[PDB]
């Protein structure tokens, strides 16, 4: 899946200008960007669903994409379980009745997948939708803001869900989605779409140089604070007056709090402060109106 | 690779599966069966006082004209279906598929008209078993099937290329109707009015629009040579724009 | 209070301008045009080598069929418009609106008829302009226009109902041409056939369906005081089932 | 706007039992619920969309009710201008210019306010839509997730207008939504609908923050860890399904990390924040699924 000099124009709209766009190793890529500037366009090109696009899209035709563009589409006359089947028969390679099983159970649909879709309120056909997709078994997954109408548990079990599967299945997954905080939790790296062109890449493996862990204790535990984390990580700051030390952004502070606990020493304070997505997606877009 | 038409019949199956199991199907199809029977009952066997004998091609020829209609507006809905639910943007995101769609789609408005034939067989070998006459000739009910098959494709494909042109579907099904329920009214109304008259009436022998829906209440059929090879004709070339104009279309 | 009513005008005062911007209606205007012209120039000052001496009569009947056929698309869509869009939902939310909406539908299908009775009258000077004939008296136009209101808000109202009852749009555009153009199909199909056929045809009469249907290609009209009556019941009826169905009908 | 013991069942499903709701002088109401509990349903009755809830619905008629429910209505082949211009002659008073302009650019969606709708993008749908409910100028709006589709500036945007306008004019505003977040921006208390009925009300009048530290163990430590903290501290919230436990703010961390350390309890992670709606939410309906 690979896109190269994409340009696509609506009359003397230009929405996509030479923009390129892959997947360097990664797995899961975040899509931002404000209102209109045409995020549901480059993941119609890369879907197929456009054929005007002026550059090339790079697709092996054997593999399968799965995916979920604007509001959900289902048969309204007709369960969610049909709906299920259908697809998986229809556009996927067949019903595979276990994997659909753990869809269902995973975001915990079950109690309405056999009634019919127009009783389905928005949330639960979204839930649906995401499954219709996975149901492809595809390797490229491509959601246009997947959780959009979700409630805050549907969207961390889905997303979570998701991630669990690509390892399942050898997937690349592509998501435009608003709530930065649910890119945050299932990503590797994102990027961002302003002007009609990417504008700034983010590898959230790598994250930057001030992501932090503030490790602060009383002044007679620092200088053995000190010697453990010298020892044990890389001591980027030292502020013996105040009684601070800092490392790297830890994800788990039961290594250090176990350590620190058999020579005694027990912190008052410990802190992480790494930018997020959200500042940063301000940072590039808020002068447009602002 | 077989993988592919397996995937394409899958979707066949299922348009053939609603057909079979929504009870608008049934309902039609006990209307159908109560018109016929009620023909036969009333007056069939009793306007002249006959000794209970029928004319089985008075029969024929209604039962033809009511399935067919309902035909055409199952094979409608077929077409519209993924328009309606806005479910063909699922299927629209290759070529292969695209092509898939309109094969796929092709294959149930194939077997939608022999459902339709098959039903108008039906409903006449139970008439002939009710009645006395002498039975059709089992030729003159395959020759039937002939005329389901291309009257319904030709005017499937035609209204399916419209209904991917525009993207609407309350159009097509007011289309279906309009045109079939158009050629025999105006017809008398008209065609004798104009000093082409005569040329118009004649011309209307190589139109598929105006005989194929004026022999829809004829008891038996003949195509003329040309009249045969234009129809199919006409089908052959709307089933290859089909393709043609999905292959390009943005969804 | 006057406040409510103009809100309900509002309403009409959209629906019509939207008829009188987009150029399908234009070019709708523009085919009966061209077809009435067509028939004067083409035969009625020639057929027989007259000295160009035409009935008026005769292109006055097609005209009304191809204006009352277009004029009831123009009311469907009129009617249907808020349950393609969904914007309905936007309008039923407390029985004042709900019930101002019945009538402001009702105001706009009146508008609607009386704009192609319009249309109907202009086309038709025009040809008395063009050639030679005894023009028809203004008061047969004017009989005309009683037609097309009845007629059109008979139909219009009708299947407002059946539109409201099953919240679909497809099938209201088919059901408006399927009863225009089965009734003078069905007719002469097989009205003679059975024992009961004068009773049938007799009964007719008193079926607004039928009657106002055949009378669509008439040149003159009188209704029968029963037949008046019938018509005009009708569409008091159907006015008030639309306003009881919406005020309870869930949207 | 009053509702009284309002009941409402599809079948044999019960959305609603005897529910009762007001606005207790307030102006900012806030509705949170998970998905399927039955907030549209609510709010359905309240716009009078429906007329089978068993109850009473008190709605002093004179007044008008704008709203967006699910999905925005609008019609898709006219301008968005056209739409504003259409409702607030239709279910509105008339059209005011003025007040028009003020919420376009506000919304600041002027550059395509002149393009037909279909050519909008869902976000720009949603904004326009948010737009022709409040051009009714009413007294009552009725929101349905009014920022579902939005970018975070829109959102921020669009509810700092409503809620300077609910001054402009007299108004009462329902809102219900997922992004707690975006209620804690504008709202003067909350709702929590669970099972038919409300579970929580939850008034706040100023950004108290009421302070909170969140303390998070392994799944295995949280029965224990749970016993020590109430015990010992103030126990203010619980999120049983991600290892949480919420407490009154500590300066310093000292004594909880020593005493649990005492019971081998080495937390995975520890913070002192402000407290929200989320972490209500979670408290009354994670045990649903979890
Ligand atoms: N059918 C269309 N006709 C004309 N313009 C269009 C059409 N579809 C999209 N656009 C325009 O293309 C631009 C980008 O559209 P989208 O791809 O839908 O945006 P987006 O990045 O997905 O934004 P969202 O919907 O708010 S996530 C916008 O300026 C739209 O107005
Ligand atoms: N037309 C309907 N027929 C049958 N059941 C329905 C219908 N509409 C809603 N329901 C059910 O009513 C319950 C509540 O529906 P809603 O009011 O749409 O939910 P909600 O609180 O708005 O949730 P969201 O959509 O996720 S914010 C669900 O269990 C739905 O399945
Ligand atoms: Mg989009
Ligand atoms: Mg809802």
């Amino acid at each position: 899946m690979k896109l190269e000099h994409i340009t696509k124009k609506y009359g003397s709209n230009v929405v996509l200008n030479d923009i390129d766009f892959d997947f360097g190793d990664s797995r899961i890529v975040g899509l931002i960007g404000k209102n209109g500037v045409g995020k549901t366009t480059v993941m119609k090109v890369m879907n197929g669903n456009i054929i005007k696009f002026d550059g090339k899209v790079d697709i092996d035709n054997a593999d399968n994409i799965g995916f979920l563009i604007e509001h959900p589409k289902l048969y309204d006359n007709k369960s969610g379980l049909y709906n299920l089947k259908l697809f998986a028969q229809v556009l996927g390679k067949g019903f595979d009745k276990a994997y659909t099983d753990k869809i269902i159970d995973a975001f915990g649909m079950r109690p309405y997948i056999k009634k019919k879709v127009k009783k389905y309120s928005m949330g639960m056909k979204q839930k649906l939708a995401i499954a219709v997709s996975l149901m492809n078994k595809p390797k490229f997954l491509i959601l246009d803001e997947p959780t959009n109408g979700m409630d805050p548990d549907g969207s961390i079990d889905v997303l979570t869900t998701i991630k669990s599967l690509v390892n399942e299945l050898d997937m690349r997954i592509l998501i435009s989605s608003h709530k930065l905080e649910d890119i945050e939790l299932i990503c590797d790296r994102a990027v961002f779409l302003r002007d009609g062109h990417f504008v700034q890449d983010v590898n959230m493996e790598e994250g930057v140089a001030s992501d932090t862990t503030i490790v602060t204790v009383d002044h007679k535990d620092f200088d053995r604070t000190e010697k453990y984390l010298a020892e044990h990580f890389q001591l980027q700051n030292v502020d013996k007056a105040d009684g601070h030390l800092m490392i790297n952004a830890q994800k788990n502070y039961q290594v250090i709090l176990k350590a620190l606990s058999e020579l005694d020493i027990y912190p008052k304070y410990i802190e992480t402060r790494k930018s997020s997505l959200r500042d940063t997606y301000f940072n590039i877009n808020q002068r447009g109106d602002k | 690779v077989p993988r592919g038409s397996h995937r394409i019949l899958n979707l066949v199956k299922y348009d053939l599966y609603s057909i079979f199991k929504s009870p608008l199907t049934y309902l039609a199809i006990l209307v159908v069966s109560s018109l016929i029977a009620t023909q036969s009952i009333l007056m069939a066997n009793s306007m002249d006082n006959p000794k209970h004998i029928i004319v089985y091609g008075s029969v024929f020829a209604a039962a033809k004209w009511l399935l067919l209609i309902i035909g055409l507006m199952f094979v409608v809905k077929t077409i519209t279906r993924d328009f309606s639910q806005g479910t063909i943007q699922l299927y629209m995101s290759k070529v292969k598929t695209r092509v898939g769609y309109i094969i796929s789609k092709t294959i149930s408005i194939i077997l939608i008209s022999i459902l339709f034939a098959l039903i108008h067989y039906v409903i006449l070998i139970v008439v002939q078993a009710s009645s006395n006459g002498k039975n059709l000739a089992f030729s003159k009910y395959v020759d039937n099937l002939w005329f389901f098959l291309i009257f319904l494709l030709f005017f499937g494909l035609f209204l399916f290329l419209i209904t991917l042109a525009s993207q609407k579907t309350a159009m097509i099904f007011s289309l279906g109707v309009f045109l079939v329920l158009i050629v025999p009214f105006i017809k008398p109304f008209i065609t004798f009015i104009p000093r082409y008259g005569e040329k118009v009436l004649d011309a209307f022998d190589y139109i598929p629009f105006a005989y194929l829906t004026d022999k829809m209440i004829s008891s038996n059929f003949d195509f003329s040579n040309w009249q045969w090879v234009i129809s199919l004709g006409s089908i052959v070339i709307f089933f290859i724009l089909n393709i043609l104009y999905v292959a390009k279309k943005d969804i």
